């Protein structure tokens, strides 16, 4: 039984290699976790710097699968270069290295925790030229899944509506008054306890939309979060609006930009309409 | 049997698959570690930017708890306002109630009140210790009348600024080891009394201790002063105790004590080096002494202390002005400011702690300390 003896010798070598792998995994996991923690240490400093300077938050989220070679991305310095034009950002985020779930935990959570802890009403304004719902999907998972820290100390509520020009406008959950310094809505009010399960099947679909999220502290005044999406070229064109009109779309935009903490995100996807997104990000910071 | 022959092939294939997994994981870890090493450099840059924005010169007021029954229990003369998040300033007032109320208003970067502990204080100081580790010079001063809490703030066992600083230093050095950084920590502990330097780490009378500046490296040495390598928290605790603050504490209250820590870092993986000096100063009591019926030695001691403290105020005031490079700053006038000059200029960070009593018993001296605090405020 020479072949059976060789199997024993090969099984012994597999056992020795697998033991080495198991040990290696422990070290790898420690280093991997440290990297994630250290990156967040940087983001906390970055956030503290933004607060000191009082500048507006404008971030870029880059999918470089089908984009022109002319457009160059500096993920370390927050710069997009065309042509000698340089577009400045707080951070330029690579989609290849950072997923939608990772965006919220690594790149967004510092901002989120800050605004929520100092009871400041805040928002996330996401701009894109291609409709994609995996970002909105990740937001809900991050905020209102069963086991999140936000579900632990807050009761979480959601309202999802879509405003169109002009003028209506419908509820996105089925089938507005401006009080003090927050936007109240007369729509369907849904309490989330288990994440996307409490929302309809058409919620994360299609991979101006407004999501209003309220945070009621457990043991009186609810903290408001607003999630704005512009899906395509036409939607972002209305966002420009001579820095012209009084459409309900612009009426809530002006309210949030002046009365709440803003977070601007540019989702660069298609190669056809990159330049228009880049121009408006420059227009947001200067105005 | 072909079944066994096919089994061997699958095992030999699995061997090559597992060996490649090991090699890939080694490569991944190598890449993760380069991110860690790079991120430490990024952190230093970001941290310093934040420190600049928060001010290279900062003034903190600290009101210690009232002491029964060594002073009046009445603390009503002082009102502390909330920290203004918008302006980054925290204000307070001293009021004497009469027909026309005597009001004095003062503004600080932060005010610590009776309930604020040494742990609370260090939440703010830790970032400056970090600057020193990152390769910047830092000077932290405790100012105020004898009895106001300068020594407690600096040296209370476990949680004083100095013990908290040592802990931060060694914990951070330990963390940095895994990122290619090697650190050498050396310290001096000196006293300035009547413009003379005494070595508090000596292990005697006729010894000369003179300030020597090296303009090229912007470093300073004192002749014949003991320098000790700091190896652990426990080792420093032993060294601190031996050097320590009735005759002894009277002398200590009439002199400046300065703990000087040099943090020398080198990274063999990146070729980076960093060198920062941290200066922790427990100043001579600022109280105004009635010198009328006093003896000559006491008079001159009072004059020197006033001269030294006034020069420190003059120097820091000047450094906080927009026209700092244009105007002349005379460090040379006083031994304390001359000694510390390289830790007060350039990218250096300065923190002035002004300690006060909350008691009505000390209101006049408190107002002096608050006026000194207003002078050292930057623009
Ligand atoms: N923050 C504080 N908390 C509690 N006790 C304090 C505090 N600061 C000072 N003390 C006490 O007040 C007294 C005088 O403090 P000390 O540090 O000797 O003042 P100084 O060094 O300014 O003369 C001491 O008994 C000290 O324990
Ligand atoms: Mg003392």
């Amino acid at each position: 039984a020479a072949l059976e003896k060789e199997i024993a010798a090969l099984e012994k070598e597999i056992a020795a290699l697998e033991k080495e792998i198991s040990k290696q995994e422990k070290f790898y996991n420690d280093t991997y976790n440290t990297v994630c923690k250290e990156l967040l240490r940087s983001r906390r400093l970055e956030n503290s710097i933004i607060e000191q300077k009082g500048t507006m938050r404008v971030y870029a989220y880059v999918m470089e699968q089908n984009l022109p070679e002319n457009l160059l991305f500096d993920y370390e310095n927050g710069v997009i270069t065309q042509s000698e034009h340089v577009y400045k950002f707080n951070r330029v985020i690579p989609h290849l290295k950072v997923s939608e779930d990772c965006f919220f935990t690594q790149e967004y959570s510092v901002y989120h925790d800050m605004a929520l802890n100092q009871k400041k009403n805040f928002n996330l304004i996401s701009l894109s030229t291609t409709p994609h719902g995996s970002l909105r999907e990740s937001l809900i998972k991050f905020l209102a899944e069963k086991d999140t820290i936000y579900q632990k100390q807050y009761v979480i509520t959601l309202q999802f509506v879509f405003l169109s020009d002009d003028e209506f406008s419908q509820d996105m959950l089925l089938d507005l008054k401006f009080e003090k310094h927050s936007i109240s809505l007369d729509s369907k009010l849904v309490i989330i306890e288990n994440g996307l399960e409490d929302l309809p099947l058409n919620f994360s679909a299609d991979e101006m939309g407004i999501i209003k999220v309220q945070f009621f502290p457990r043991d009186p005044v609810p903290v408001d979060f607003y999630f704005i999406e512009l899906n395509n070229l036409k939607s972002i064109e209305q966002f420009d609006k001579s820095i012209s009109a009084e459409t309900p779309i612009a009426l809530v935009l002006k309210k949030l930009i002046s009365d709440t903490k803003s977070f601007f995100l540019l989702n660069l996807n298609d190669s056809k309409n990159v330049n228009k997104l880049l121009t408006i990000s420059e227009e947001v910071q200067t105005q | 049997i072909a079944a066994l022959k096919e089994k061997i092939a699958a095992l030999k294939e699995k061997i090559a698959a597992l060996k490649e997994k090991i090699k890939d994981t080694e490569l991944g870890m190598k890449e993760l570690n380069e991110i860690l090493i790079k991120e430490e450099t990024v952190r230093r840059t970001l941290h310093n930017e934040l420190q600049e924005l928060r001010g290279n010169i900062r003034v903190y007021l600290r009101i210690r708890p009232a002491l029964k029954n060594l002073e009046n229990s009445d603390t009503s003369l002082i009102n502390v306002n909330e920290f203004d998040d918008n302006s980054g300033v925290q204000s307070m007032e001293v009021t004497k109630i009469q027909n026309t109320a005597q009001v004095h208003e003062f503004k600080f970067d932060k005010i610590f009140d009776q309930q604020d502990t040494n742990v609370d204080v260090f939440k703010e100081v830790g970032q400056l210790v970090q600057s020193s580790l990152d390769g910047y010079n830092v000077a932290i001063f405790a100012y105020g009348q004898t009895g106001s809490g300068k020594t407690f703030t600096m040296l209370n066992p476990g949680d004083g600024i100095i013990p908290s600083t040592i802990s931060h230093i060694f914990n951070w050095i330990n963390k940095l080891k895994t990122k290619g950084w090697d650190y050498k920590v050396n310290a001096e502990f000196i006293e300035i009394y009547n413009e003379n330097i005494v070595d508090l780490l000596r292990s005697s009378i006729g010894l000369k201790h003179e300030i020597r500046h090296d303009q090229e490296t912007k470093t300073t040495t004192i002749t014949n002063v003991t320098s000790v390598k700091l190896e652990s928290e426990e080792m420093v605790e032993i060294i601190l105790k031996k050097a320590n603050r009735t005759a002894s504490n009277e002398h200590s209250s009439r002199s400046h004590s300065i703990f000087i820590i040099h943090l020398s870092g080198s990274n063999a993986k990146t070729g980076a080096h960093s060198y920062g000096t941290l200066n922790l100063v427990d100043l001579a009591g600022s109280e105004r002494i009635n010198v009328s019926q006093v003896v000559g030695d006491r008079l001159r001691e009072t004059q020197n202390i006033n001269k030294s403290l006034s020069a420190l105020g003059d120097v820091i005031h000047a450094l906080g002005q927009p026209d700092s490079t244009k105007r002349h700053i005379p460090f040379r006038n006083s031994k304390l400011t001359y000694l510390l000059q390289y830790s007060l200029t350039g990218d250096s960070k300065t923190l002035m702690f002004v300690n006060i009593s909350p008691s009505s018993s000390h209101i006049n001296e408190t107002l002096n300390s608050l006026r000194f605090a207003s002078k050292v405020n930057s623009t």
